[PDB]
RNA sequence: AAAACAGUGAAAUUGUGUGUGGACCCGAAUGGAUCGGGCCCGUCUUGAAACACGGACCAAGGAGUGCACAUACACU
């Protein structure tokens, strides 16, 4: 069953995450950015190392695409997290799920 | 002139559109990616991307801008002759002695797939002739067989950028 | 269909992607029936969307005109001029670099034939050319 | 000519329908609702039963106010009743139908009542006299009635 | 008072079948729980979501016009 195998691969190779929030201020959001927190990752001259790297989301219960991809783009506050660009914007169901960092920089334009 | 012209056509003059068409392009032409520096003839590297993510496998040559060639050990590890975008390699300290003899080309391994390849593997003379040569730098080494059967793993319990490799 | 402009070709795709699909709807036509959905401005006392309150609906303004070059061309990158007679055709003969022509709908199957064929020789684009005429 | 609400072959299937009947429209669509899908023996049974006080017709879309009743529970409901004068015609409809099969060369078993649809007739006018001078409706609400049972692939 | 063609046959409203939701609109999405913003319009009024008035629903009709007399502007 590849699903498993899949898994296994990138398990082996990436750093964990997870998706907590768009960006947004007290009364309106903005979809088009989410922000994600690095499992040891906790100050923001550590975060800045990982500013320009590909993230993936994998979902194997979809039934149009398996993964969506992204880059992140930039610190966000003093505690160590980060802000985050994919191919399409994230829905608030995906909030809370596990996200791959993956340990190679790419462009703004590849996504 | 006729009557369906003198008024529709009236709109625009068309004939300035190829100017626009240029510029245009031009804006959403992609950014340009840097070949890297930091590879050499023999080094080990560790795949980050693909059906062979986490095996060490051995840097032979650039190919096509950023692509690069590397083999595995058929009989070490069964993963033979291939293409891979550079950026897609974890580089590490370790650097063999080999050198070649001419240039060879093979499959790219790309980052979105389908199925395993589990079965149906054969080899060429050029695979068996690398491996002949890559496999008597190892032999007369320590434990370097074993390594490059074991799977990478990373570190779960500390930032990555803290470990050296 | 599936034909492009030869001089738009390698650009067509950014240029329908970037087309708004924004719609104006009427205030309210969402409540009652005998309110159509065909844009009017509001000019109530009270009214929440002449007021421009956040989390009413946008109205209609010079703004979100499109570009002067972009504007009335076609998904395949012409412009379209309508047609009725053989005629007609004549006066696209210098133009088939970036016009293409519309057969109107109550021309009849016998005289578009005649249009069709003189379309071939001349060398022009027809953009309703089945039509009809599939039997 | 009529054209029938819906498309069934007319090999291995029987119809009938009527218009302007004089009967209850709200009261037809109760009946009608239960016996849908139903094997045309069973539904003739069923109606003998409603007939006799035996057996009820349960009610779902026009049931406010209606009485609650122990024969309800065969339908997981408890709001039942008993509309005779529906509950006749229907019946005699249904029985006609297996006049038919029979000498159209079908078997008398394993038939199935595919489709059935009640409609509104126009009304017919009346009028009441009310206090202080006035006179107000009161108006009759007819039927139109289609039905097609087919065999059984089993 | 109503009532033209034995034409065409819209909307309100009803039944049956198939889909999607629990008042609905705008912005953004998922394989999937939804997230953020929005009080009912018109009108008099310093001030309306109002415990101010009119509005059950759909079609069709429905309100700055003509002449005379001086006048300022534009055009011949």
């Amino acid at each position: 069953m590849e699903v498993i195998k899949k898994i296994e691969l990138k398990e082996r190779v990436c750093a964990k995450g997870t998706l907590y929030s768009h960006k947004r201020s007290k009364k309106n959001i903005y979809p088009r950015y989410s922000l994600i927190t690095i499992e040891n990752v906790k100050t923001r001259e550590a975060a800045m190392k990982y500013v320009g790297n590909a993230v993936e989301l994998f979902k194997p219960e979809s039934t149009k695409e398996e993964s969506i991809h992204g880059i992140i783009k930039a610190v966000h506050g003093r505690s160590g997290a980060v802000r985050a660009k994919f191919s399409r914007n994230i829905s608030p169901v995906e909030m809370g799920s596990k996200v791959y960092i993956k340990l190679y920089k790419m462009n703004e334009d590849e996504i | 002139q006729r009557l369906n012209i003198s008024n529709i056509k009236n709109y625009y003059t068309a004939d300035d559109i190829p100017a626009f068409a240029e510029k245009l392009l031009e804006l959403h032409k992609p950014a340009p990616i840097e070949l890297r520096t930091d590879l050499v003839q023999g080094n080990v590297v560790v795949v980050l991307e693909g059906e062979y993510a986490s095996y060490r496998v051995v840097y032979l040559s650039r190919t096509e801008d950023n692509k690069a060639l590397c083999m595995g050990l058929p009989s070490i590890n069964g993963i033979g002759l291939f293409e891979i975008d550079e950026r897609f390699l974890l580089r590490t300290s370790i650097v063999l002695d080999i050198r070649l003899d001419k240039k060879y080309r093979a499959k790219e391994s790309k980052r979105s797939f389908k199925k395993f390849n589990t079965k149906e593997k054969v080899l060429t003379k050029e695979e068996n002739d690398i491996e002949e040569l890559l496999l008597k730098e190892i032999e007369n080494e320590k434990f370097m067989k074993k390594y490059f059967e074991t799977p990478y793993e990373i570190n779960n319990t500390v930032d990555f950028y803290e470990i050296n490799h | 269909m599936d034909i492009v402009n030869p001089s738009l070709s390698k650009v067509i795709d950014i240029i329908n992607k970037g087309k708004s699909k924004k719609q104006f709807k009427r205030f309210q036509s969402w409540r009652v029936k005998r309110v159509s959905e065909s844009w009017r401005k509001p000019r109530g006392i009270d009214n929440r969307m002449r007021r421009k309150f956040g989390g009413a609906p946008d109205m209609p303004g010079i703004g979100y005109k499109k570009p002067n070059a972009i504007r009335f061309l076609l998904p395949n990158g012409y412009r379209k001029i309508m047609v009725a007679c053989v005629k007609d055709l004549e006066a696209l003969i210098s133009l088939n670099s970036f016009y293409c022509a519309e057969i109107r709908h109550a021309v009849g199957s016998k005289k578009r034939i005649e249009i069709l064929e003189r379309a071939e020789e001349l060398g022009i684009l027809v953009i309703n050319k089945e039509g009809k005429l599939v039997k | 000519a009529h054209k029938y609400s819906c498309d069934i072959s007319e090999a291995t299937s029987v119809r009938s329908q009527y218009n302007n009947i004089k009967i209850k429209f709200k009261n037809t669509r109760e009946v009608c609702n239960i016996i849908k899908t139903m094997e045309l023996n069973k539904a003739i049974a069923y109606l003998n039963d409603v007939l006799r006080f035996k057996k009820c017709i349960p009610v779902f879309r026009f049931a406010k106010k209606c009485g609650r009743t122990p024969q309800a529970k065969e339908f997981g409901t408890d709001k039942g009743k008993w509309p005779v004068k529906s509950v006749a015609f229907v019946k005699k409809m249904l029985e006609d139908l297996l006049v038919e099969a029979e000498k159209k060369g079908l078997g008398t078993s394993e038939l199935v009542i595919k489709h059935i649809q009640v409609n509104q007739a126009p009304k017919i006018y009346g009028r009441k006299h009310g206090a202080f001078g006035r006179i107000k409706p009161y108006n009759k609400s007819p039927s139109h009635i289609e039905v097609i049972a087919v065999k059984r692939e089993h």
